[PDB]
């Protein structure tokens, strides 16, 4: 327990860099949270949308 | 059908083909809502209903 202010250093770094990977996976409005279904689905004057 | 007791078809295990329908000039009105009909033969989907 005692190199716990060296190990929190990387703890918020590892949260920060997860927290990022998590929003690719939102739709945001959107009707998909994937960029290729959108372009495979949709009109392209559509899709921009 | 009447409108109150409108029918329900199951479709599944199909190679469908929907460029009849859309080249079709008998449909007065066509309109689909989240997927354009262009690209309605590349797509798959695991059940249909009409």
């Amino acid at each position: 327990s005692a190199l716990g202010k060296l190990q929190d250093v990387v703890n918020q770094n590892a949260q920060a860099l997860n927290t990022l990977v998590k929003q690719l996976s939102s739709n945001f409005g959107a009707i998909s949270s994937v960029l290729n279904d959108i372009l495979s689905r949709l009109d392209p004057p559509e899709a921009e949308v | 059908a009447s409108v109150y007791a409108w029918n329900r078809k199951r479709i599944s295990n199909c190679v469908a083909d929907y460029s009849v329908l859309y080249n079709s000039a008998s449909f007065s009105t066509f309109k689909c809502y989240g997927v354009s009909p262009t690209k309605l033969n590349d797509l798959c989907f695991t059940n249909v209903y009409a």
